[PDB]
């Protein structure tokens, strides 16, 4: 969903605590003012996609005292009020197994991970008790058992198979929620797709620092040598073949977060049109919420994404 | 140079050319003359001083 | 009116422990607005009320009216 | 005036029409120029006058044909050409 | 619903002239171009690292075989603006072809016919849509049904009559708390529990829950009268 | 909601009526 944010500054780039640096730079116009403006909407962007996707509504659900599930148990889904910080039991592997001064700034995000799991707990909250109605309006107090009777209608099974399997129903699927929580336990991979993201992100900013330290021509990549060795007129010289490469240096880390900034926003759509179909509502579409007919799904935060439990029949 | 259709073979680089519409060598106005406008100048240069 | 943020240091902005809508974001879920002698300050990003929906076997409710709402979506 | 021209005034060259002008400058002033900092402007040294500069017509000429199987008739397309500026091809 | 909906396209006419900002989505293409096209121009009056911006100042300042090192940085400086410029366009683009997709599926889905997707139309149950055109893009009015105002009820999971449990064909069962009545998940509309409203299976030792009533036959008044 | 150096504005393929008409 989200990506790191980062701000490149082209003026200490380029030219560290240099006056004749900086003077030669200015003669190369807005350069240094476009690679802000790109990097700046990245940032901005980042942040739009959590709030198109993790907050799907604008109210806070709990859940009653009385935890009557009709045989589920959700313990491992739903937070844990004794943690210090608030995540349920699954949320608390997910965010386990995933993962400077030359003028590269790190920004905060906008959203926090405890107002991350606020919305999650709004939205399995609510699918306990108003099901599918609190994504589609007001919210509708629905008895679970009731709940599931019309999933399993939407699907073509009628609902006699609950009544009578019930007990049934109620172990494969706790069960299934025990293979959920030792799957991600003993398997790290599984967010593999997460950590690619931290991985990339490493890489364009290592190498954005090596970069540095390469000669471009120059006779040293010290801007303070070439301006404590060479006559003024001579050291213009050297210094223009340092800025003129650190300048397509920047050009090629834009270039490379504007693309990743489109996939990364791609990503984010289709996670807001899960939620929407999958999490809040019923969806017939086939294998689009996972393999077999799409009963309902639990959202579960995810460092700088989201996972989605899918329970099909 | 010799006519349009030509143009377009020796834009596309190619003796055969689709139905369609393609673009050719840029049009542009030409001026017709120089014109000078300068201030009145006579005394030489002060080569006595 | 010098306080400390997760984002960094922040002057000009007074400390409200009531939580709002966020107006104009910074970070760390922390946002700035101008109201009440009106001033910049500064507060917690709010998700909204808190709405504990009633939960029962035996309960539940049928929508007696209904509204029809007209939704306004631009694309470029 | 009214024609594309080289026009040099006090050593300020430049290829593009020249018309009079209802701009207003002021007595100091002289070259102006426009948000792309070309000079949309230009008082004659001599005559104290404002002269209009716009940058001759131009654009780019599209060649509509049909097949080369159909037959060699073709349309030429002058884009942002006036019927009044094709002469000058 | 014919004043719920007039209502509703007033208040479109008056939000719109009213508020300016929600076409902004709109505006930004126009804005983000207006920059693209002021910076692309003001880039040559920059040096770029040339004694001067101007070609023929160059051609009439060095001698011919320095001026062609002078001139050799404009044409560089300048023609890395046009691959800055030809670069954003070309990712800029990918934005807009994405949206334009967008448009086209919606027009199918929800202004064409009706979409079941979930809050693909807008929230709630979408009905239909308007199409509008609107400048560099294109507007839709989507029309929803909103459930409003609610009553808390009593319910259960079956009914028990002859032994056989009987389960609802279409809806729930409520029940104000006296009798049991058949009603459908979006309104309110008391229905008789009749065996036409409702199916057979099972027993009533099984279903978790079930409750006793009277189950009305049609057939019978028919076979006595 | 609403140069000189060489940059063309190309003009639509359709007008704001044809779109209008759709």
């Amino acid at each position: 969903v989200s990506m790191t944010k980062t701000s490149v500054d082209c003026t200490m780039y380029i030219c560290g605590d240099s006056t004749e640096c900086s003077n030669l730079l200015l003669q190369y116009g807005s350069f240094c003012t476009q690679l802000n403006r790109a990097l700046t909407g990245i940032a901005v962007e980042q942040d739009k996609n959590t709030q198109e996707v993790f907050a799907q509504v604008k109210q806070i659900y709990k859940t009653p005292p009385i935890k009557d599930f009709g045989g589920f148990n959700f313990s491992q889904i739903l937070p844990d009020p004794s943690k210090p910080s608030k995540r349920s039991f699954i949320e608390d592997l997910l965010f386990n197994k995933v993962t400077k001064f030359n003028g590269l700034t790190v920004l905060p995000p906008l959203l926090t991970d405890e107002m991350i799991a606020q919305y999650t707990s709004a939205l399995l909250a609510g699918t306990i008790t108003s099901g599918w109605t609190f994504g589609a309006g007001a919210a509708l107090q629905i008895p679970f058992a009731m709940q599931m009777a019309y999933r399993f209608n939407g699907i073509g099974v009628t609902q006699n198979v609950l009544y009578e399997n019930q007990k049934l129903i109620a172990n494969q699927f706790n069960s299934a929620i025990g293979k959920i929580q030792d799957s991600l336990s003993s398997t790290a991979s599984a967010l593999g797709k997460l950590q690619d993201v931290v991985n990339q992100n490493a890489q364009a900013l290592n190498t954005l620092v090596k970069q540095l330290s390469s000669n471009f021509g120059a006779i040293s990549s010290v801007l303070n040598d070439i301006l404590s060795r060479l006559d003024p007129p001579e050291a213009e010289v050297q210094i223009d073949r340092l800025i003129t490469g650190r300048l397509q240096s920047l050009q090629t880390y834009v270039t490379q977060q504007l693309i990743r900034a489109a996939e990364i926003r791609a990503s984010a759509n289709l996670a807001a049109t899960k939620m929407s179909e999958c999490v809040l509502g019923q969806s017939k579409r086939v294998d689009f919420c996972g393999k077999g007919y799409h009963l309902m799904s639990f959202p579960q935060s995810a460092p700088h994404g989201v996972v989605f439990l899918h329970v099909t029949y | 140079a010799l006519d349009p259709l030509s143009e377009t073979k020796c834009t596309l680089k190619s003796f055969t050319v689709e139905k369609g519409i393609y673009q050719t060598s840029n049009f542009r106005v030409q001026p017709t003359e120089s014109i000078v406008r300068f201030p009145n100048i006579t005394n030489l240069c002060p080569f006595g001083e | 009116n010098v306080f400390q943020t997760r984002a960094g240091c922040l002057i000009g902005a007074e400390h409200v422990n009531n939580s709002y809508e966020c107006d104009i974001p910074i970070g760390a879920g922390i946002c700035a607005s101008y109201q009440t002698s009106q001033s910049i300050i500064a507060y917690t990003m709010s998700l909204g009320a808190e709405n504990s929906v009633a939960y029962s076997n035996n309960s539940i409710a049928i929508p007696t009216n209904f509204t029809i709402s007209v939704t306004t979506e631009i694309l470029p | 005036k009214n024609k594309c021209v080289n026009f040099n005034f006090n050593g300020l060259t430049g290829t593009g029409v020249l018309t009079e002008s209802n701009k207003k400058f002021l007595p100091f002033q002289q070259f102006g120029r426009d948000i792309a900092d070309t000079t949309d402007a230009v008082r004659d040294p001599q005559t104290l006058e404002i002269l209009d500069i716009t940058p001759c017509s131009f654009g780019g000429v599209s060649v509509i044909t049909p097949g080369t199987n159909t037959s060699n008739q073709v349309a030429v397309l002058y884009q942002g050409v006036n019927c009044t500026e094709v002469p000058v091809a | 619903i014919a004043n719920q909906f007039n209502s509703a396209i007033g208040k479109i006419q008056d939000s719109l002239s009213s508020t300016a900002s929600a076409l902004g989505k709109l505006q930004d293409v126009v804005n983000q171009n207006a920059q693209a096209l002021n910076t692309l121009v003001k880039q040559l009056s920059s040096n770029f690292g040339a004694i001067s911006s101007v070609l023929n100042d160059i051609l009439s300042r060095l001698d011919p075989p320095e001026a062609e090192v002078q001139i050799d940085r404009l044409i560089t400086g300048r023609l890395q603006s046009l691959q800055t410029y030809v670069t954003q366009q070309l990712i800029r683009a990918a934005e807009i072809r994405a949206s334009a997709n967008l448009a086209a599926t919606k027009m199918s889905e929800c202004v064409l016919g009706q979409s079941k997707r979930v809050d693909f139309c807008g929230k709630g149950y979408h009905l239909m849509s308007f199409p509008q055109s609107a400048p560099h893009g294109v507007v839709f009015l989507h029309v929803t049904y909103v459930p409003a105002q609610e009553k808390n009820f009593t319910t259960a999971p079956a009914i028990c009559h002859d032994g056989k449990a009987h389960f609802p064909r279409e809806g729930v069962f409520v029940s104000n708390g006296t009798h049991w009545f058949v009603t459908q998940r979006n309104f309110y509309e008391p229905q008789i529990i009749t065996t036409d409203n409702t199916f057979v299976s099972g027993n009533c030792d099984v279903v978790i829950g079930i409750v006793n009533n009277t189950v009305y036959d049609p057939l019978q008044p028919e076979l006595d009268s």
